[PDB]
This record gives structure tokens, sequence and C-alpha cells, in this order.
């Protein structure tokens, strides 16, 4: 659910 | 123009498409972008490239961009996970925990920095209690192989594989066999010893070679042999030169090699583009190489071999418009002393050269040139770079004046520009059209000079090509050839044969074959580097339906068109590849009125073409290519690589091309051949592995390699290929041996694999579409993968078991119903979710196919014979399980007997 499991950029 | 900030998004964008190749060169050139004064800006840049890097096995790099961002914020949980997580990595436990551990107190809660955490705990422990394990299995052999203690080579011998196998294994090992630079002294021991057998000393350089695929160590191998940095990175590359065996000195290369991917955080290899600021940063240690590899493109101590490599690693490592260093470095090698002595090198010859020089030193110097020419692509620069291969043919020629010694020069600038023709052609032909050439041509074309005579007819049958502007010079040059043709020397007649071979429409086209012929086949006496135009030449001849089949239609010039390769090497690819690529078809052609009629030619169309490659690949046709195959060449290999592809597909031949290095060359070539090269090279792969056994074919790790292809070649399924060879492959590869489906599986191909189950009017391409997840998901991994998840797949593992109205399909998915049964969750998602599912086994039930009525009653039977409330069930379906029991053939009543036993 999402992504913000820092297995995404910024 | 671009800025700094959205170019990023872009890349962000590339690591969400799953594009780290692209995220990591979107990220790091957007970071070029920006500068030190857009603070925040950056940070943020390096995590996430640090991001993909990771994504990419550039845990090196992950770690460095990681700490580069730590740099700015101490926090930066993010930075702290992936670095403690590549840490980890590079074998490196130790603080690997200290940043994943005050990660997870800097975000409390968080699956994965716990996840981490677990595994690097049950790490610190079994760390110095499993090191001290290895440094003993290691100074164990560190006396067999250096430290003397060892007898009999044999045994000396063994123990240095090890290390090497122990060496690459994993990034730990490798740092264990470095033993901290204690490696560097021993092995180069093994180098400066004389006797000490070839084999033995390039094991203990490959050895090495491994070790130093770390930037830190490696950069540390440079600088540690003298406390001048400069001194050190004399040594290095000279090192090459302390033996001169073919082996030593390629073996030594790559150490040299190893050096540039180091300095500049590149490999081609892995298609690691350099990273801008790390070859920038430092750069010293960039230039002194380069000066030191290009001061011995000339030093006549430095022998040809070293030579010739000096020229591919001087080629490989700074064409920044091709897997090189960053952009610039060509340029001032250009603008400065390389460029012309890179020339002053294609202006040589083994008969005439203020260098040690060899046959082979040429092709290394044209594409090297040539690529040279395409890594510059600016106006102002293409100009100081042609600007100063004319100041070059300036100086050159205004001193070939006509005597004794003088002469000597005209066979410079003549060599000079039969490279700088087979290389930059433009700027080469672009060349001889000042016919202040020609004039010259003609004088030594009819000296008396044997020299000056054939490579005058050489100057202009490396002048052939296509268009005019040109035919100038070839004018008066083709007759020219025809007069020198009837020489007695052979040297100047076969250099003559070619132009006038390389022509056509005492010059008949069966005329010139029937030349290159006894000139050829004349073994014993004729020499090799006079064949090696009589084979250039009979290559022209080859393009001609009908003399293809002459050709191969006399054994004795294929025994020996065979036996030259073998001894010419790298000498005859471009050559002997078009002959063997061409006799095979191998080539490729885009696809009132007639023109059908030409298209005959029944040596060419029909199955005329496996008449020829039948004896062909009989007589060697394949240890030739392996033989003449070490090439940076590109097209040479794409030729070996067609006619490869188009070898293996007439079933019985196979069977022996794979046995004379096969598997190997095509194989090689999907790595090193360019375009097309790998491409059809690796169909040939796919088409060679199938109905072929991969115990004798695959081995020896054989196998793990022959997947990143036949595994990138399915992608191309929109339509057409062998992507079926390439099924009855991966199908005859995730069978035998688990470690193989391993990378089948981590190489995040699947989604495709899964859809050659999707089709209709495909019966074949699903036919192993099957049979090959059977022997996928035949170990975990991926059983557990398509069992619990809940992604509609015992859907048809189960509909293809019973829907057989072909077969196979079912035989596939039915043994895949079978042992896909005997797992619990299994028996859930389907009864639940599997509606009209008595309906399907009832068909599978008993259905006529002697085979899928005992994998069904099977994988119906354990279905049952597992949970209760599916062992009820006896709804139209326990009827005809009661069915077989007479004396019926089929004794598909096993799993039908055992489908009642479920009633206790």
């Amino acid at each position: 659910a999402g992504g913000p499991t820092i297995e995404e950029v910024d | 123009v671009q800025t700094a900030e959205e170019i990023r998004d872009e890349g962000n964008a590339a690591v969400k498409d799953q594009d780290y190749i692209k995220a990591d060169e979107l990220y790091t050139e957007a970071l070029q972008l920006t500068t030190d004064e857009d603070k925040a800006l950056r940070p943020v840049l390096y995590r996430n490239r640090a991001m993909a890097r990771l994504k990419r096995d550039d845990f090196e790099g992950a770690q460095s961009d990681c700490t580069k961002a730590l740099e700015f914020d101490g926090a930066d949980v993010k930075a702290l996970f992936r670095r403690s997580l590549a840490r980890e990595q590079l074998g490196n436990v130790g603080p690997a925990f200290q940043d994943a551990k005050e990660a997870l107190r800097l975000s409390p809660n968080d699956k994965g920095i716990v996840e981490v955490l677990q595994r690097l705990v049950k790490a610190n422990n079994d760390k110095i209690k499993q090191t001290t394990s290895l440094a003993n299995k290691v100074t164990d052999m560190e006396k067999l192989a250096f430290r003397g203690e060892a007898k009999d080579t044999e045994q000396k011998m063994t123990a240095l594989n090890n290390l090497l196998v122990l060496c690459r294994e994993s990034e730990s090992g490798a740092t264990g066999v470095w033993n901290q630079g204690a490696l560097v002294p021993f092995v180069l021991n093994l180098i400066n010893d004389a006797s000490e057998n070839e084999e033995v000393t390039v094991t203990a350089i490959r050895i090495l070679d491994e070790t130093i695929k770390n930037s830190v160590r490696c950069m540390k191998f440079l600088a540690m042999h003298d406390p001048d940095g400069p001194k050190s990175v004399r040594f290095v590359c000279r090192l090459m030169c302390k033996k001169s065996t073919k082996d030593f000195v390629d073996a030594t290369g790559i150490l040299v090699q190893r050096v540039f991917n180091a300095m500049a955080k590149m490999d081609r290899q892995k298609e690691m583009k350099p990273d801008p600021e790390v070859a920038e940063a430092n750069k010293i240690w960039i230039i002194r190489v380069l000066l030191e590899l290009q001061e011995m493109l000339q030093d006549p101590k430095v022998g040809a071999v070293q030579r010739e490599t000096c020229i591919d690693l001087f080629l490989k490592n700074l064409m920044h418009m091709d897997g090189g260093i960053p952009r610039g470095w060509s340029w001032k090698f250009v603008e400065e002393r390389g460029l012309l002595a890179l020339l002053d090198v294609a202006s040589q010859i083994p008969e005439l050269c203020e260098y040690p020089v060899s046959a082979e030193t040429r092709q290394h110097v044209a594409i090297c040139l040539q690529r040279l020419e395409e890594d510059m692509v600016f106006d102002t620069k293409r100009t100081i770079f042609k600007e100063k291969v004319d100041m070059f043919f300036n100086a050159l020629i205004s001193r070939c004046t006509n005597d004794d010694e003088g002469h000597k020069y005209r066979i410079k600038l003549s060599c000079f520009l039969i490279t700088m023709l087979q290389g930059p052609v433009d700027i080469g032909i672009n060349l001889i059209t000042n016919d202040q050439l020609t004039p010259i041509m003609l004088e030594m074309a009819a000296s008396q000079d044997h020299l000056m005579q054939g490579i005058a007819a050489e100057l202009i049958v490396a002048t052939v090509s296509k268009h005019e502007r040109a035919i100038n010079m070839l004018k008066v040059g083709i007759p020219v050839l025809r007069a020198l043709y009837d020489s007695e020397d052979p040297t100047v007649k076969v250099r003559a044969l070619v132009g006038l071979c390389k022509i056509g429409a005492e010059e008949a086209v069966i005329s010139l074959a029937k030349t290159c012929k006894k000139f050829l086949l004349e073994t014993e006496k004729y020499s090799v580097d006079i064949r090696r135009y009589a084979c250039e030449g009979l290559s022209y001849l080859s393009l001609d339906a009908d003399v293809k089949e002459w050709i191969v239609d006399d054994s004795l010039l294929l025994k020996a068109l065979v036996l030259l390769a073998k001894k010419a090497g790298a000498l005859c690819v471009y050559t002997l590849a078009t002959i063997y690529a061409n006799l095979s078809n191998a080539f490729e052609k885009p696809k009132f009125a007639k023109h059908h009629v030409p298209e005959t030619h029944p040596k060419d169309t029909e199955e005329y073409v496996e008449k020829r490659v039948r004896a062909l690949v009989e007589e060697g046709a394949v240890p030739a290519c392996v033989a003449v195959s070490k090439t940076e060449s590109k097209n040479a290999l794409e030729l070996i690589a067609r006619s490869l592809l188009a070898f293996a597909e007439y079933e019985d031949l196979r069977g022996r091309i794979i046995a004379e290095g096969g598997t190997v060359l095509c194989l090689r070539l999907t790595k090193e051949a360019s375009g097309e090269g790998k491409i059809k090279a690796g169909h040939a792969i796919a088409k060679l592995g199938a109905k072929a056994d991969p115990m004798i074919s695959f081995p020896g790790q054989r196998a793990y390699e022959v997947v990143k292809p036949l595994c990138d070649l399915l992608h191309p399924d929109v339509e057409g290929k062998a992507n079926y060879d390439s099924l009855l492959t991966l199908t005859n590869l995730a069978s035998v041996s688990d470690s193989i489906r391993g990378r089948i599986l981590k190489e995040k191909a699947i989604p495709k694999i899964e859809e050659f189950w999707f089709m209709t009017d495909h019966e074949h391409l699903r036919a192993a579409a099957a049979e090959l997840l059977l022997n996928l998901l035949f170990f975990e991994k991926f059983y557990e993968e398509t069992v619990a998840p809940g992604t509609d797949r015992l859907k048809l593992w189960v509909l293809y078991s019973a829907e057989v109205e072909e077969e196979r399909l079912s035989r596939a998915s039915a043994a895949g119903f079978a042992i896909l049964t005997e797992d619990e969750n299994a028996c859930a998602r389907i009864m639940d979710e599997i509606k009209s599912w008595p309906e399907v086994f009832k068909d599978i039930a008993m259905h006529e196919d002697a085979e899928t009525q005992r994998r069904g009653l099977m994988g119906i039977a354990n279905i049952m014979h597992s949970s209760n409330k599916l062992c009820s069930e006896i709804v139209s379906s326990e009827v005809f399980r009661v069915l077989v029991a007479v004396t019926k053939l089929g004794t598909i009543n096993q799993e039908r007997a055992g489908s009642t036993e479920q009633a206790k």
C-alpha cells in the first residue's frame, strides 16, 4: 500500500 | 536548456519504471547539473541514485552515494538503511549493523529496518566465529600456491584455483584471498619467475584480477608500488611486459583494465557508464595511466603483443561515447601527442617498423582510430581532429622523395592510408582524393622494389569500397592491379588478386576463384600471410550463389580454409567470417512487375543452403570460428554469430557443434558481439539448446550464464524469433538443478513466460510454455509464490490439466496439478474460488489421456486426502471415481484407487 516504505525516492 | 530539478523527476520516474540503469544515469547526470550552491537539491539525489545503484548491484556505489548523503543530514534514515543494506552485501556486516541499528531507532517501526537487523544479528554472530575459519582455509593454501611449501605441480595448481574459486565466490571470500595485499607480492613473484608454468602465472593473475574489481583495493594496487605515485602507475601497466606469451599478456591487461574501471567508477561488462565525479576526483591517476599506455605505444622495447594491447586497452577505456571514460579525455588525446602518435603506428608494418609490430597490429589500430573518430561529436572537435590527421599526412608526404631512403616514407604514408581507410574511412577516402597521392602510387607501383610494388597494389585494393569521387585514383589504379597481377612474386601477385577480385562487373569470376584456390590450397609452400589475402579474395567471391556451391564443393578448400584460421587467428575474421557467413546465407535482407526469376539461384534459395551448411560444418567450420573469434571487431562477431545461428538449425548438427566449443563461443558472443551480434548469437544459443541434454552442453555453471540472454530475448515477444526454441531451453535448463531456476527467477522474467500460457492459436509455443513452469515452480521460491499470494494461478494448472482437446498442455499442468496439490493452502484457494470445479474434475477424472487420468486422479486424490471439507464433495465426480476397477489396460487405475482411499 503506497510506497513510503523507503523503496521510493523523493 | 535543462533544470537541475525536473531532470531528477525524470529519474525518480525511472526508478519507478524499473530502469535503474537509467535512474542511476539520470540521477548522476542530473546531479551534474546542480552544484554546491543548491544544497538540499543534491543530498536527495545521492540518496536516490544509491537507491537504484543498490538495485543494480552497485553496492560499493550504493554505499558511497548513501554516506555521501548522510554527509548532509545525520538522520536521513532513508540513507542509513540503503547503506547498511549495501555494506552487509560487501560482506562487511560490521557497521552494517550500526547503520541499520541507528536507522531502526530513527524510524522506530519499519518492518524493513527490522527485517535487515534480524539478518545482521545472526550475522555479527557468525562473523568473527566464521571469518577466522576462512582465514585459515586461506592461509592453508597460501602455502600450497605461493609460499613454497607444496609439492608437485598438480597440487600447487589446484591450491590456486581454490583461492580463485574462493576469491570471486563471494564479496567476502575476495577480501579473504586479498589478505590485505599479501596476495600482490605473491602473485608478482609468479610473474617474475621465469620458469613458473604459464597457466600457474595466468591463474594467479586471475585471482588478483578479481581481487582488484574493488575500487578501493584496486586503487590501492595502483599506488602501492613506489612512494612516487607516477612511478607506480608505470609499474602496473608495464607488468604486461615482464613476460610475453599471448595469455600472460592478456590476463595482465585486465589488471590494467581494472585500474580504469576503478579510477572512473566504470565497468563496460556491467554497462556501468563512469561516474563523472569519481574520475574527475582521482583524475591525476587517469592521466598518468593513459600517458603511460601511450608512451609505450611506441617504446621499441615494448613488445608487439603488449603493443596491440595498449591499443585496445586504449580503445575500450577512452572513447567516452562508448562505455568509456567521461567526455573530454578522448579530446585532449587528439589535441596532443595521443592521436598523432596513435597514427604513427597506423603507418608501420612487420617489414618496416620503428617499434615491434605484428601482422595483426593493424586491425587494432583501425577500429581504434575509427572510434576515436566517432567519439568526437562536436564540429569544433571533428575539426581539430582532421586538422591533425591532415597536419600529419602533410609532414609524412612532403618527405616521400624518390630515393633508396626517402622511399621508406612512401611505404609509411601508404600503409598510413590503408589503415586510415579501414578505420575512420571518411577522413581516409577524403585523403586519397588529393591525387598528390596517386603519382607516388604509380611511382612505387612500377618500380622494381617488390614491397612498394605490393603495398601499392594494396593501397588501392583497400580503396575499392562503393561510391565514387574516389574512383578517380581508382580509374588508373584498377588497371595497374591487372599489370602487377602478372608478377611472379606471389606476395605481389596475391595482394593484387584482391581488389581485382573485389570489383567484378584472366579476371573471370571463376578465374579469380581457381586463383585464391590453389593460392590457398597450397599450404606447405605458400606462406600464411600470403593466404591471408587468398582468403580475403575468395571471400569477395562469396556473395554469389554459383561460387558458394563451388567452394564447399571441394573438401581440400575447407580442410585448408580451416587450417588457415587455425593459424591466422583474428587475421582472417572479417574475411573467413564472410566466407562462412555467405555460404550459409546467414545474411538477412529487408522484406505489372517481375524480378522473381533472378531471385532464383537454387544454390541460394531452398534447402540447397543446407546442402552447404552440412558438409561445411563437417570440415571444422566451427573450430575455425572459435579460432579467429577473439577480436574486439564487432561485425566480425556478428558474422560468426549468424554463421552459428544458421548452423544450429538442422538437428543432428548441433550434436557435435556443441562439442566444438559451440556453447562457449556464441555465449561469449552474447557480451562481445555488437548489435545483432549478441541478438543473432543468442538465438544460436537458444536454438541449440532444446533437443539437447543440459548436462552435456551447459555444465560447470555454463548454465547460470545462459540466462540473461534467452530471458531478455524472450522480452521481444510481441512476436517472432525463437522464443519457443528459448522455451525448450529454459525447460531443459530450469529442469535438473535448482540454482538454475534461481536466476531464471531473479531475472524478473516470469511476467513474460507467464504469457506463453495466455495463448490461443499458439499450441506449440504453449506446449513448453507450461513444460517449463513445471520445472520452474518445481522447487519453492516460485512454489510458495504461486500458491499463497492470490493471483489467479492455480485456476489454470487445473483447467489445462482437464482441458485436453489436444494433450501436452495437460500432462504439463497435470504433474503441475498433482504436485501443486500436496500443499494444503492449495486445496483452499481452489474449492472456494473455483466455480464449477466438479465439472472440470469430472473430465480430467478419467479423461482419455491415459496419463491425465492419473495425474488428475492424483492432483484430485490429494485435494481430498488433505482437508475434509473437500474430502466430502462427492457430487457427481465421486461417481467416476469408483469407475476404474477392472482389467481395463491403462494403469491409470493407480491414482484412481488412490482417490477412493480418502474415504476412511
